[PDB]
């Protein structure tokens, strides 16, 4: 029977509604999903609102209330201007005396907060409708209610908190411009009486409750209230040591304070100076007494987490470093506030001991603020001496993995700055945390770990010649403990860690030849190491060493008989005889930086043969195997190999770029074979076992071959310098491999891949290729498009290359959507819409990003027929379509290019740019200008799709965004001034003259 | 021992994925969205015994938003949810927070951001400051790499239980049953096992 | 001076591997994730049965629990070489004692093949016992 409220054509039982209510928050399973609906239902009723004043009055339960008023609250902010004034004067009393009745019980007013605050934003949500135009006696009878009753007085501070917030925090995207303008210069011109009300409670004041909501409330009007009220009343001296002293306001006065250090402040000013400082003195003087010394172990303190202690500390962290951030200067010029100026960074000293990565993080910004301007403003770095002596432990037991990318650069950063204020106290450090590691007492993982990437954090600091003693001493420390340990467990992570500075360390490894080729043939040893993890940093290392130092590598070194990669590539088989594919492409990777360091052409291609030896052998004997008995192919380890080979062409690709041309000119044309004689096994399998096969590891194995062929030619062409050979030699082959077989395919065998390898072609070489650019859309268009255009989920994949590949089409060889026929022409624009429709941003920007484009693409012809054809046909299909996305709230993270976009067509009309009429004979006069019939048909559309504005909202709104049509962000201001206004009714049009 | 959870924030930013992967272990791709709320107890073992969260995961698309607000009375605890591949997600956060903390004033919350696993990711971690002032713990996670995927209930555990040594422990592990075969069910099994063995597994190309 | 003031410990880890564990929904006829942990074989020393004892990680939550029947078969999956199915007739992971069909998942193949050479030895002390 719960469904009875649901009726509503019969009268409204209170106690079935409590009913339902308490099953839902109270109940379980089934009951509770049951009672849900209902709830729902009820709550989503349009003329539910009616039954409020019954629920409020007659239930008994606080969660019905909850609800009745989340009813009220739908009509007030969408349907309010609707009713009668009278009306909306008795649903305001209403309110108004039920908060009151609430307050004026003591035992309501405890145990129903919820309910009351629940009322106040109810409250407040329709002073943003009444008032003040509706309501000025508002604010005079708050003040005034307030003097009657404790209770009344708290919460009439949680009423102007809400309110604050609701025109001053929350206005900008809820309220348009001239409405948030009109309520704020409304609580600004009231805000001296409610001062007086704020002041007065705080100056005597003894409920500690109404003088924490007062402080609520003020930490609200700090954002946006003059200084003058901070400055030129006592409210400063009172937050800064009253308020400070007792641990129920505490709270609420350091997150006043931290405002109060943002307020905007004359600059030039003694008095206002002497005030900045005292607060601080105040404030760091009721803490020092009356909540922990200086010397407190807050670390300690925070981990424990009695009470409001963590909170408390992560507010004495934020308020730290704001003010200094902002005022330090201030205690650095007077030596009387030296010893206040210590103390506060003495506390930020212990708040960064604190185990707690956010808070750290926090301290952290300021430490970099800090020590950046230590390193660059003169006479300062002295007085912080014993901060940032400190400070470099903190830092150096702190630092994160270089995985963690910005808090180990925050971290370097940090400490780079430090170093160089003091390389002796950092190196220091770093020894003597070194030899307890040596002597076992801090020896751990983690803690040899951290220590190794501090160490690797300061590279380039020091001098050479300090950096060489330096490194030397590290290197030796670390290999003799290396030596110490037990169990490879412990010397693969010392080992690792040694590796890892090493390749921190290039302009060490540059300086000494024989250490650089030493720790090389010691990576290599490590390459056969199978221990986790080892063969993996080996490899890392090797390419990052490489990465760095590559010329030392291809030049002939003193005492050496040939360039070192000449030997690397020369024992390329042993050295990489136990890695696992993935680690020896990394190999190859970086034998390719180093070859593409020769500038010798011969030299070069010399070079990069016999790094590619092994790969084109087995190349070469699978080729004349597998096409002289094409059921080699069938062998899955055959497979796997040729895979591995194409994997090692990629790799080496990638680091050779241009360099590389010789080696795909060796596989290029038996690659593209066996990409189709690999198609044709898929297709087979496909067709001979069903659509699963595509699941099957023989034919994913297969499909890897046609993706990494694909990648191998992206690569090389997205880096080619000789485009002629690039169009000459490489695409005809290409598109004929590729292009039939992917239109040939079913949707469920082709490879996107396709379309990205055709999107780089087309970036590269698409000027060059028109005919070429044609058969490209002749071939994926229409067949893409029907994979993609029933729903937004199915292939997300060709959805996204499909979208990049009519863009850069669009971009590069526009001549190629001239030739099509009209008809797939209309399927361009329709796909183009399409994307528009899309929520996933990659394939949304790209649709938006082709229209604009494609725009501009138009205007450029000129006046000739295809353009005026286009525009007679597309203009406002853009228009409209775009207007959709923009309005109907499921595509608010396009609205930038939507409101460009929609900015172009509009100024198009308005610059007279169309030379033909868009509208078809026997619509307007024959005269009309194409301004005003656009002007007719928007208007004529958005009454229509939002038929509850009126037609004055609607006219004011076009004729603002006609004439901002050349200023996107006031025309994009328009634009969310309409939104904020079709989502309620009786939007003032005057609004759009902002 | 339970604890009213709610969960919040925008649109498919992972919360019913979150959660859904703590009850059962899978993990959905789909985007399903929830419409109202979908409530679901979840258990944890710890040191100090059993806790229980009842979780409220609420709809963060308006037009499925159901009681919105109404869904967070009585609540001991949050976690407000976005996703770090998109910015408005996170632009939403400081709106969701406003709506949870004015019916919940004085509980322990989390703000998550999701997806950590993508590579393209838009929410820098340098942009995401909302939690200091507002005291919330902040966690990069990820529902599909599991990624600190545990933590936001860990810390939340320890808040409410009071206890900052609070550990999630291994469940214990009751003697499995002797199976015996029902010949009755004998060409069942097989049907069964067919459909399974020629269906698929997912993610084939992951590390597992 | 006065100073100042799991339930697998009965059992021995024969075999233990990383894995990840589906189970099939037939209602939606799709595999659905149980969970990605160590999946352990444990000989209990009292009555020396081996069972299956999986748990996800991060949470440590019991994915699998059940006796490796000699009864049991593992069958390939059309999608993987490194994956096994078989059914399972009684599972206590979530409680109650329920059928499934299990997939596993390995790192590789060779772990697959591992997997299977422990699973049959295991079977094989299951019938001693
Ligand atoms: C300018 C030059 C000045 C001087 O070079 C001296 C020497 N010629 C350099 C040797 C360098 C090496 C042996 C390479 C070394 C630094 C790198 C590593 C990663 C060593 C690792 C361990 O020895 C191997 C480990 N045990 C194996 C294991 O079990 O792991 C699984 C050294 C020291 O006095 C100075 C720097
Ligand atoms: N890459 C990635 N995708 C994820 C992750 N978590 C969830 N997703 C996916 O992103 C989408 C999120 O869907 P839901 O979890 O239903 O989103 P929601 O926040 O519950 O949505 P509403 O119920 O509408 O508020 C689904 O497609 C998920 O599979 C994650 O960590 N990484
Ligand atoms: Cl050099
Ligand atoms: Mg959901």
């Amino acid at each position: 029977s719960m469904e009875g409220i649901l009726d509503f054509s019969n009268d409204l039982d209170i106690a079935l509604l409590d009913q339902v209510v308490s099953t839902f928050y109270q109940g379980e399973g089934v009951q509770q999903k049951q009672a849900q609906e209902i709830l729902t239902k009820f709550q989503d009723n349009p003329d539910a609102w009616e039954k409020v004043d019954q629920i409020l009055q007659f239930s008994t339960n606080p969660q019905s209330k909850f609800i009745a008023l989340s009813i009220l609250d739908k009509l007030i902010t969408r349907k309010w201007k609707l009713l009668p004034n009278d009306h909306r004067i008795g649903i305001r009393n209403f309110v108004v005396g039920m908060i009151i009745s609430m307050c004026q019980d003591d035992e309501v007013f405890k145990t129903q907060k919820n309910l009351i605050n629940k009322s106040d934003l109810t409250l407040v949500q329709i002073l943003k409708q009444e008032w003040p135009q509706n309501w000025p006696e508002f604010i005079p009878e708050l003040i005034g209610s307030s003097s009657s009753s404790v209770n009344v007085c708290e919460n009439n501070m949680i009423v102007l908190k809400l309110l604050s917030e609701e025109v001053f925090d929350f206005s900008a995207e809820q309220m348009t411009q001239a409405k948030a303008l009109h309520l704020k210069n409304s609580m600004s011109k009231e805000f001296e009486q409610i001062f007086k009300l704020c002041f007065q409670v705080l100056e005597q004041g003894s409920s500690s409750s109404l003088i924490v909501a007062t402080l609520e409330s003020l930490l609200r009007y700090l954002h946006w209230i003059p200084y003058r009220y901070i400055y030129e009343t006592n409210i400063l001296e009172l937050l800064s040591t009253k308020f400070m002293t007792s641990p129920d306001t505490r709270a609420i006065t350091l997150k006043c304070l931290t405002e109060v250090s943002n307020l905007k402040i004359p600059q030039d000013n003694d008095l206002i100076k002497r005030q900045t400082v005292l607060f601080f003195q105040n404030t760091l003087q009721q803490i020092a007494t009356s909540v922990m010394p200086v010397t407190a172990d807050l670390k300690a303190t925070y981990a424990n987490a009695n009470g409001n202690d963590q909170s408390f500390l992560q507010d004495l962290a934020m308020f730290l470093t704001t003010y200094l951030a902002r005022n330090r200067a201030l205690l650095e010029s007077d030596e009387s506030l030296r010893e206040l100026l210590l103390n506060a960074h003495q506390y930020l000293i212990q708040l960064s001991k604190i185990e707690e990565r956010e808070l750290f993080k926090t301290t952290l910004d300021y430490w970099h603020n800090l020590v950046a301007d230590l390193f660059y403003e003169p006479l300062k770095k002295h007085i912080y001496e014993e901060i940032c002596s400190q400070l470099r432990l903190v830092i150096i037991e702190n630092m994160v993995r270089p995985e963690e990318i910005q808090l180990y650069k925050s971290e370097r950063e940090v400490l780079v700055y430090l170093t160089h204020l003091n390389v002796i106290d950092t190196e220091e450090i770093m020894i003597s945390k070194l030899a307890r590691q040596i002597d076992g007492s801090e020896w751990s993982w983690h803690n040899i770990n951290t220590l190794s990437w501090a160490i690797g954090s300061i590279s380039g600091t020091m001098s050479e010649d300090t950096e060489k003693r330096f490194v030397v001493t590290v290197i030796k420390d670390l290999l003799g403990l290396c030596e110490q340990k037990r169990g490879k467990d412990n010397k693969a992570v010392v080992a690792r860690d040694i590796m890892y500075v090493v390749g921190e360390y290039p302009r060490f490894l540059k300086a000494h030849w024989n250490f650089l080729r030493t720790v090389i043939l010691k990576l290599f040893e490590f390459m056969h190491e199978t221990h986790e993890g080892v063969q993996d940093m080996a490899c890392d290392t090797f390419i990052k060493i490489v990465q760095k130092c590559k010329y030392h590598f291809v030049i002939q070194q003193p005492r050496e008989s040939e360039p070192f990669i000449q030997t690397i590539i020369r024992d390329i088989q042993k050295t990489t005889a136990d890695l696992q594919p993935q680690q020896v492409h990394t190999f190859y990777k970086a034998c390719g930086i180093i070859i593409s360091e020769e500038r010798s052409v011969a030299e070069r291609n010399r070079l990069l043969s016999d790094l590619m030896q092994l790969p084109n052998m087995a190349w070469d004997t699978i080729v004349e195997q597998s096409t002289a008995n094409p059921t080699l192919l069938l062998d899955s380890e055959t497979v796997k190999i040729i895979a591995n080979i194409i994997k090692t062409n990629v790799a080496v690709c990638t680091s050779m770029g241009a360099d590389f041309y010789p080696q795909l000119g060796h596989i290029y044309y038996n690659m593209l074979q066996l990409y189709r004689a690999v198609s044709s096994m898929i297709s087979t399998q496909v067709a001979a076992e069903g659509l699963i096969a595509t699941k099957t590891p023989k034919v994913r194995g297969l499909r890897t071959i046609k993706k990494e062929i694909l990648k191998l030619v992206e690569t090389y062409i997205s880096k080619a310098r000789n485009l002629d050979d690039v169009v000459k030699v490489l695409v005809e082959p290409l598109l004929n491999a590729v292009l039939e077989d992917y239109m040939n395919n079913v949707p469920d065998a082709r490879d996107a891949e396709v379309l990205n390898c055709m999107t780089t072609v087309v970036e590269k070489v698409g000027h060059m290729i028109p005919q070429g650019v044609i058969l490209i859309l002749q071939s994926v268009f229409e067949c893409t498009l029907d994979m993609i255009n029933k729903d937004f989920t199915e292939y997300p994949e060709h959805r996204v290359e499909f979208y990049k590949l009519l863009k850069v089409i669009n971009e590069k060889s526009f001549a190629a959507f001239l030739e099509l026929p009209p008809a797939a022409f209309k399927l361009f624009v329709d796909a183009i819409c399409w994307a528009f429709k899309h929520n996933n941003r990659d394939v949304e920007v790209n649709g938006l990003q082709i229209a604009l484009d494609l725009v501009k693409n138009i205007e450029r012809m000129g006046n000739v027929p295809f353009a005026n054809e286009f525009h007679k046909n597309y203009f406002f299909i853009f228009v409209s379509e775009t207007f959709f996305v923009l309005t109907d709230s499921d595509h608010k993270s396009g609205f930038s290019k939507q409101a460009l976009l929609l900015m172009k067509l509009i100024s198009l009309v308005y610059d007279n740019k169309i030379s033909v009429p868009l509208y078809q004979e026997a619509e307007v006069p024959q005269g009309t200008s194409n301004q005003v019939y656009l002007s007719q048909y928007l208007a004529n559309m958005l009454s229509n799709a939002f038929p509850h504005l009126t037609s004055e909202q609607i006219a004011s709104f076009l004729s603002a965004l006609t004439k901002q049509c050349k200023d996107l962000v006031v025309f994009k201001g328009t634009l969310r001034d309409f939104l904020v206004q079709i989502k309620e009714v009786g939007g003032d049009p005057t609004d759009y003259l902002f | 021992v339970q604890f009213k959870l709610v969960l919040v924030g925008d649109g498919g930013t992972g919360k019913t994925t979150f959660v859904k992967r703590h009850l059962t272990g899978e993990f959905e791709k789909k985007y399903v969205a929830t419409l109202g709320v979908e409530v679901h107890p979840l258990v944890f073992h710890t040191n100090r015994g059993p806790i229980k969260f009842n979780v409220w995961d609420t709809a963060g698309l308006e037009k499925f938003g159901g009681l919105r607000d109404g869904y967070y009375i009585q609540a001991q605890c949050a976690i407000i949810m976005f996703d770090v591949t998109s910015r408005v997600t996170y632009k939403n956060v400081p709106n969701w927070h406003r709506d949870l903390v004015r019916v919940c004033e004085n509980i322990p919350i989390v703000l998550c951001g999701n997806k950590v696993d993508i590579k393209d990711r838009k929410v820098k971690a340098k942009s995401i400051v909302f939690h200091r002032k507002k005291n919330l713990q902040y966690y990069d996670i990820s529902a599909k790499s599991n990624y600190n995927f545990e933590k936001p209930f860990l810390w939340l555990a320890r808040k409410l239980i009071g206890d900052p040594n609070l550990e999630f422990v291994a469940m214990p592990a009751a003697a499995p049953p002797e199976v015996v075969m029902d010949p009755a069910l004998a060409a069942q099994y097989e049907h069964d096992l067919e459909v399974a063995q020629t269906t698929a597994l997912p993610d084939e190309d992951d590390d597992l | 001076f006065e100073p100042v003031v799991t339930m697998e410990e009965d059992e021995e880890v024969l075999y233990k591997v990383r894995a990840k564990l589906f189970r099939f929904d037939a209602d939606a006829k799709e595999w659905k994730e149980r969970g990605t942990g160590d999946c352990k074989f444990l000989k209990n020393k009292k009555t020396n049965k081996v069972r299956i004892l999986m748990r996800r990680d991060k949470t440590l939550k019991i994915c699998a629990n059940h006796i490796i029947a000699p009864e049991y078969t593992l069958k390939p999956n059309v999608g993987s070489d490194r994956s096994w199915v078989y059914a399972c007739t009684a599972d206590i992971a979530e409680g109650e004692a329920e059928a499934f069909t299990f997939a596993i998942r390995f790192g590789s193949k060779e772990n697959a093949d591992k997997f299977k050479e422990e699973f049959e030895k295991a079977q094989e002390i299951n019938k001693k016992a």
